[PDB]
Order: C-alpha cells, then sequence, then structure tokens
C-alpha cells in the first residue's frame, strides 16, 4: 500500500 | 476558474495527510521572492555530529519591482532542520537560470532576459546588501524579447559555456582566456541551426565536443564543436509534437538522454539512432519545463512543470504487467508523483551528496526540499 499510495497522492490512502 | 483553485487547495490537504507515509523528509520554506532556478552546490559540510550536515543551493529572483538578487541558501539535512539564506548578492535584471561552473563552484553563471550572460564570483562580493544601493530602474521597456532559459558549462573543458541566444541561436563563450581587465567576453562560436526559440541547451557529460539543444521548432539537435559548419548540426529529430523545453543527458549511459516538452511527454533517446524514440513517459497533465536524471541511480529520472506535479520515473519497470486498478494511476514506470507544489514548478535539482533528496521551487515563493520514503524505492514493504 505505500507503492500504490506513491502513484495517487491526491487521493487518501486506505 | 475560481473553483479550480479550490480543487488545488483541497488536494494539497490530502497530500499533507499523505506526507508521513510518502516521505522520509519534507522541508517547506517561503522565499522572499519566487525562484525560476534551483541548483545544489556540490560541497557538503558536515561537521562531525550536530545531527545534521550543511548543504548549499543556488537561487535567484525574477522581479521587476525590486532590486533583484542571486541567493545562496544553506539547508540542514539530518542523519537519523533549518533553511536560512547565506549570501544575497545584487544581480542586475531578472534571474532566469543560475548554474555554477564545475571547475570552481564559486563562479556562478546567470541567464538574463536580455541577450547576455552574467558571471558572478560570490567571494568577490559583500554577503548581504547592507548598502541596499539598488541598480533597479523605475521602468523597463523591453520590445522584441522572447528567450529560453538554457545555460550549461562544459564539465570536460574549463570555461566553455553555452547559452540559448536571442534570435534562434546558441552562443559559445570561452572564459578561460579572460582579456586584460576589459571584462566583456565576446562569443567564440554562434550556432545557427534552430528555426524557433532555443529553450534549453546542455553539454555532453563525457565527450567534450558534443552538446544537445531543444527549441520551439519541435526539434532536438545534437552538435559537435569540431565541425566547420556551425549552421547545421550533426543530427536533427522531429522529437515532439509541441515545444521542447528541457533536455538532460544520462550520467551512466553516454548514448542515452531525455527530452521533456509541451505535449506532456518525456521522450527517451538513443544517440546512435535518433529516428526511434525509445520510450514516451506519459503522466503529466500540462507542459513540462525540467527533466533531470538521478546522479545516484542509472534507472531513475524525474520531470516537472506547469501541472504542479514533479513526476519521478523508473526505466526498470517499463513494459511490466499491470492490473486495471494500477493502470488508472499511471504507467508502471511511474514511481512517484510529488504534489507538494500548489503553483507551477519552475526548476528542480537532485542532491549530489544525499541520495533521493530533491530541492524543487515554484512560483508562489515555495521552495521545497524533500525525499520520498525508503520503502517505495527499494521495492520493499
Ligand atoms: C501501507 C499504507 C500506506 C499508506 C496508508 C495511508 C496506509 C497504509
Amino acid at each position: 500500500c505505500t507503492k500504490r499510495a506513491a502513484r495517487r497522492p491526491y487521493k487518501p490512502c486506505a | 476558474d475560481a473553483v479550480e483553485e479550490r480543487v488545488i487547495n483541497e488536494e494539497y490537504k490530502i497530500w499533507k495527510k499523505n506526507t508521513p507515509f510518502l516521505y522520509d523528509l519534507v522541508m517547506t520554506h517561503a522565499l522572499e521572492w519566487p525562484s525560476l532556478t534551483a541548483q545544489w552546490l556540490p560541497d557538503v559540510t558536515r561537521p562531525e555530529g550536530k545531527d545534521f550536515s550543511i548543504h548549499r543551493l543556488v537561487l535567484g529572483t525574477h522581479t521587476s519591482d525590486e532590486q533583484n538578487h542571486l541567493v545562496i541558501a544553506s539547508v540542514q539535512l539530518p542523519n537519523d532542520g533549518k533553511i536560512e539564506i547565506e549570501i544575497k548578492i545584487n544581480h542586475e535584471g531578472e534571474v532566469n537560470r543560475a548554474r555554477y561552473m564545475p571547475q570552481n563552484p564559486c563562479i556562478i553563471a546567470t541567464k538574463t532576459p536580455s541577450s547576455d550572460v552574467l558571471v558572478f564570483d560570490y567571494t568577490k562580493h559583500p554577503s548581504k546588501p547592507d548598502p541596499s544601493g539598488e541598480c533597479n530602474p523605475d521602468l523597463r521597456l523591453r520590445g522584441h524579447q522572447k528567450e529560453g532559459y538554457g545555460l550549461s558549462w562544459n564539465p570536460n573543458l574549463s570555461g566553455h559555456l553555452l547559452s540559448a541566444s536571442d534570435d534562434h541561436t546558441i552562443c559559445l563563450w570561452d572564459i578561460s582566456a579572460v582579456p586584460k581587465e576589459g571584462k566583456v567576453v565576446d562569443a567564440k562560436t554562434i550556432f545557427t541551426g534552430h528555426t524557433a526559440v532555443v529553450e534549453d541547451v546542455s553539454w555532453h557529460l563525457l565527450h567534450e565536443s558534443l552538446f544537445g539543444s531543444v527549441a520551439d521548432d519541435q526539434k532536438l539537435m545534437i552538435w559537435d564543436t569540431r565541425s566547420n559548419n556551425t549552421s547545421k548540426p550533426s543530427h536533427s529529430v522531429d522529437a515532439h509534437t509541441a515545444e521542447v523545453n528541457c533536455l538532460s543527458f544520462n550520467p551512466y549511459s553516454e548514448f542515452i538522454l531525455a527530452t521533456g516538452s509541451a505535449d506532456k511527454t518525456v521522450a527517451l533517446w538513443d544517440l546512435r539512432n535518433l529516428k526511434l524514440k525509445l520510450h514516451s513517459f506519459e503522466s503529466h497533465k500540462d507542459e513540462i519545463f525540467q527533466v533531470q536524471w538521478s546522479p545516484h541511480n542509472e534507472t531513475i529520472l524525474a520531470s516537472s512543470g506547469t501541472d504542479r506535479r514533479l513526476n519521478v520515473w523508473d526505466l526498470s519497470k517499463i513494459g511490466e504487467e499491470q492490473s486495471p486498478e494500477d493502470a488508472e494511476d499511471g504507467p508502471p514506470e511511474l514511481l512517484f508523483i510529488h504534489g507538494g507544489h500548489t503553483a507551477k514548478i519552475s526548476d528542480f535539482s537532485w542532491n549530489p551528496n544525499e541520495p533521493w533528496v530533491i530541492c524543487s521551487v515554484s512560483e508562489d515563493n515555495i521552495m521545497q526540499v524533500w525525499q520520498m520514503a525508503e520503502n517505495i524505492y527499494n521495492d520493499e514493504d
């Protein structure tokens, strides 16, 4: 989930 | 239009919530004036201890209302901070791009919106303008003036300096033979190949004779100083479908370079066959103004520009298998979108002494010094 959150940083991570 | 700034204001707030998962370091500093230029000085002064090291950065101001300035900032980075202004020096005219000479980093060349290149030596000046004797006029009447920002020193020949000239040319100066206290250096060579405004120029990092240039005529041109014909380059590409604004040579592969442009693509190029674009990186939403390679990693490049995003690309993930839910967020080569900037990123430089640390500057006076989290680049979780 951190590699995925690097590609969408304007959406909140979950 | 007014509701578009609120989309930028809310997506900044999700980023600030996203910050301790995505970064190992975020520093944010409002400068007194915005900078078009950002380059890290190559020296690090760590003392033993302090829990930090001191690193230095080259900035400039671009205002017509006040006395302009050439800025050295000291940035303290930890080893598990503070950003202050070390030197301010009165520059005449706006600072479009500021680069140090590698063979002595006290010598800094600046590109102005007029047709010249200024050269400062920061040791030969007062550290602050405690005089505050401006040379700045009350009006400035520029007629026919469009120029690009590109300015690059030869790392293999001391003094050979290129810049993007005013009427679609590239000028070469050799400042190694400085004349006997006249302090005006005329151009050695004038390169007359492009048909529109030259935006960025760069010497090759290995061969002392080669340089590359990009312009608004959609062309990447590759030159050689030993050629007798300075009107035609050695190679010419129809590179992009719009204005090409930046180029950067790879420091680990001498044939490989990358051009970023106004078609929102970063292209990838081999030097031995320029008729094939190797790869087109696509995730920017607007016009790209800077591309730089990682000096600590061959496989890694970053790009920035008008869309407030600094993308960071990875060549070793090209052609990877991907889900539909991953392909929504971009290509598999896209490692990182920065997203701290709320205005257009004008310039960025990678730190040569701490790996993955980037300083990036935008037009709302924000300088950001940042570094993405260690789990995201090491493929580890
Ligand atoms: C792994 C992980 C990354 C980011 C968030 C918000 C939660 C979990």
